[PDB]
RNA sequence: GGUGAAAUGCGCAGAUACCGGGAGGAACGCCGAUGGCGAAGGCAGCCACCUGGUCCACCCGUGACGCUGAGGCGCGAAAGCGUGGGGAGCAAACCGGAUUAGAUACCCGGGUAGUCCACGCCCUAAACGAUGCGCGCUAGGUCUCUGGGUCUCCUGGGGGCCGAAGCU
């Protein structure tokens, strides 16, 4: 397995039920795929640099998971397949390369 | 990709004694398991033409160190053939 | 009878040929007809028309010859057929076929059996056309620098006058050509010919044409 | 002359690798959401090699702009 | 005749004239001027006079909407488009501010020949 | 709109300029270099997977296993060909406008193949460093990319400039 970054954008403008139930097909999605989530963090909304899909808003989750590369792919097939989900970026993690340090 | 684990497996299983990294019989061996992955991976991308360089080189370094198996020890050959399976 | 496949040379029966003008009100017969351009430009503008070109030599022919079997939206044309001969034996599956029929800027052997003219021959270029078949011939020397040539294959002047002339025109009667029109024309006119040598002679020096035309009345 | 001041020096030790830092991301990018050259950016050819990455990775999660109107002309 | 003030500028410059629209608070234009619009007809109707008279008629005909205050928006490179820029500062209309924001693809389509001979 | 000026052209069935929504194709601004990778052709949005080459340190393993390479096989820009798909912009041919003594051109308006994808074919080039590959030996200086070090410089691999001896 190797260690990723999921990043996942969607509508700013869910309720408290709406919001946690699309994570609840995340974290459920992540299983199927063999996501093992190490972590995660929650900056939830931010006011992005353009707007996306109309919405000048966004709401943010992250997750550093471990994971089968081989389907890494479909993980992410899945997470965009929601309506409310209108961003989703796995990355492969990376040492933290320091500068002006 | 072949793992550290994937790897040392093969060095060990053929070294010729505890610590022998670099025998005919190791490299052949770390050779034709990079061939076959590499045989596998262009099975399907039939145009990654780039990579099939790379095999036509593996397969070359390999097939000249067992021509000189062949020269030095013709026993270890044939041994090291019928195990690793080569030629076809 | 021999027709030109791109660079390659096939057989034409006469019932392959009548199925294929079945589809055509008329044809034009272009004798002599030399690199094929007249019957590429021609029949680029009259698709109504079938066009045969008759040339002895094949390989002067293969550029066209080439470009009609392209496809039509590279310039492929389906109403044009080249067929390999002389005036001495010219196919009998042409015989008595074509509705209008040129010979433009004849040399050589044509061009002796055009001016003489010898009987046999043009009987039997008039024999590829329906009776009253329109036919027009364009000549010219219009001599002097030219011969050389006067000397060799003996030759006419050739004036307008000649052209007119009883004999002639009696000589061309008992070959089957009714004259109906004579006339002179300048360098700038026969640039509207299309065809090399007619662009070739053309904006070269000043030089008398001659276009004789009118029906084939042997039939 | 573009000697205003290194964006690496008026600035401190940061991950060059991390691309949801909009607070120090956004400060390598032109009056425009264009990448400053490492004239004005005082980072090295290998540093600033990882910060485009970053700064592009940045843009498509929609944190940092891809182009940005000029003000004044 | 509907009495807008505030509103947008949109001065659209070009190696062969100069076009200027005026629009209210959200983009619906009130009045446009352009090189043709006055007098010039050819070349004329690119030069920076041109681009001035322009400008000052969408102002002049944008002061009848009520227009008094303006964001001017520029798009493009041309025969005079500070001079547009000008005759908008002084029209009448106070200015709020000066923005390009002349269109540039991130290369996308192949120009015609006129502008390739580049890269 | 377009040009030296113009015209063709488009527009009152409302064009151009402006705002919002949508569909589609192609390319990938800044970073970007005087840079990097590859055997060459050639390769630049970002993401993941699959995969080739290559450098450095340690000197640990094999122990001459090396070099080159007729023919072979493979790869091979563009255009071009075959079947099917796609087609926004561009644009051979072509259709017009203008310029001209003429204009089968250059300029302007259109525009088909093509340019894109897949599968197969073609195999060419100023396919260029116009410089075949490997190895050893023969002052330095300077800038640069990438690794190591006792890291104001030394050391290894690569890219440039200037220049010893020498060569021409
Ligand atoms: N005896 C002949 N019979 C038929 N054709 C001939 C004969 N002699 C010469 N020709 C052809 O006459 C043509 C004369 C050439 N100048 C081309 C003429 C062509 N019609 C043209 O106008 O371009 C040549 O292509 C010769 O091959
Ligand atoms: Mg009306
Ligand atoms: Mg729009
Ligand atoms: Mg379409
Ligand atoms: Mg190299
Ligand atoms: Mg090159
Ligand atoms: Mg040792
Ligand atoms: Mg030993
Ligand atoms: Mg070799
Ligand atoms: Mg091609
Ligand atoms: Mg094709
Ligand atoms: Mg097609
Ligand atoms: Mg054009
Ligand atoms: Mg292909
Ligand atoms: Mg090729
Ligand atoms: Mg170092
Ligand atoms: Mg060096
Ligand atoms: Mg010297």
């Amino acid at each position: 397995m190797r260690r990723y970054e999921v990043n996942i954008v969607l509508n700013p403008n869910l309720d408290q039920s709406q919001l946690a139930l699309e994570k609840e097909i995340i974290q459920r999605a992540l299983e199927n795929y063999g996501a093992r989530v190490e972590k995660v963090e929650e900056l939830g909304l931010r006011r992005l640099a353009y707007p996306i899909a109309k919405d000048p808003q966004g709401y943010f989750l992250w997750y550093q998971v471990e994971m089968p590369e081989d389907r890494v792919n479909d993980l992410a097939r899945e997470l965009r397949i929601r309506d409310n989900v209108r961003r989703v970026m796995v990355v492969k993690s990376q040492e933290p390369f320091l500068a002006n340090a | 990709p072949i793992t550290k684990e994937e790897k040392q497996k093969v060095i060990q299983e053929f070294a010729r004694f505890p610590g022998d990294t670099g025998s005919t019989e190791v490299q052949v061996a770390l050779l034709t398991l990079r061939i076959n992955r590499l045989s596998e991976h262009l099975k399907v991308h039939k145009k990654d033409h780039h990579s099939h360089r790379g095999l036509l080189m593996m397969v070359g370094q390999r097939r000249r160190l067992l021509r000189y198996l062949q020269r030095e020890d013709p026993e270890r050959y044939r041994a090291l053939i019928e195990k690793l399976g080569i030629r076809g | 009878m021999l027709i030109l496949k791109g660079t390659k040379t096939v057989d034409l029966s006469k019932d392959e040929l009548t199925e294929i003008i079945g589809q055509f009100d008329r044809v034009h017969i272009d004798l002599g007809t030399g690199d094929g351009r007249n019957i590429y430009k021609l029949a680029i503008n009259d698709q109504n028309t079938f066009y045969i070109g008759i040339d002895p030599v094949k390989e002067n022919l293969f550029d066209i010859s080439k470009k009609i079997i392209k496809k039509p939206s590279k310039g492929g044309l389906s109403n044009v057929v080249f067929v390999i001969a002389a005036a001495e034996s010219l196919p009998f599956e042409l015989k008595n076929i074509a509705d209008s029929i040129s010979i433009l800027f004849p040399w050589g052997t044509l061009l002796e059996y055009v001016i003489k003219p010898n009987r046999d021959i043009l009987s039997n270029v008039a024999d590829l056309a329906k009776k009253e078949a329109h036919f027009e011939f364009v000549t010219t020397y219009s001599d002097s620098y030219e011969e050389a040539e006067i000397k060799k294959r003996g030759l006419p002047l050739l004036s307008k006058a000649y052209f007119l002339s009883e004999q002639y025109k009696a000589e061309l009667s008992n070959s089957g050509f009714r004259i109906d029109d004579v006339k002179e024309l300048d360098n700038e006119y026969v640039k509207q010919f299309n065809s090399l040598w007619a662009k070739r002679l053309a904006f070269g020096r000043k030089r008398s044409f001659f276009r004789v035309s009118g029906h084939v009345s042997k039939h | 002359p573009s000697r205003k001041a290194k964006v690496k020096a008026t600035l401190g030790e940061f991950d060059l690798r991390d691309y949801r830092n909009v607070e120090v991301l956004k400060r390598f990018l032109s009056e425009t959401g264009k990448i400053l050259p490492r004239r004005r950016t005082g980072l090295s050819a290998k540093e600033q090699r990882i910060l485009a990455k970053t700064i592009k990775r940045a843009r498509i999660l929609g944190l940092l702009p891809f182009t940005e109107k000029l003000v004044r002309k | 005749k509907r009495q807008v003030a505030s509103g947008r500028a949109y001065i659209h410059a070009s190696y062969n004239n100069t076009i200027v629209t005026i629009t209210d608070p959200d983009g619906n234009p009130i009045t446009w001027s352009s090189g043709g619009v006055i007098g010039y007809k050819g070349s004329r109707k690119g030069t920076p006079y041109a681009a001035q008279l322009a400008a000052l008629d969408a102002a002049k005909k944008a002061m009848a909407y009520g227009m008094q205050s303006v964001d001017v928006i520029v798009r493009g490179t041309g025969a005079g488009r500070e001079q547009a820029i000008r005759a908008l500062q002084a029209s009448g209309l106070q200015v709020k501010s000066i923005v390009d924001d002349t269109p540039v693809p991130h290369n996308g389509c192949r120009p015609k020949k006129k502008f390739r001979k580049a890269s």
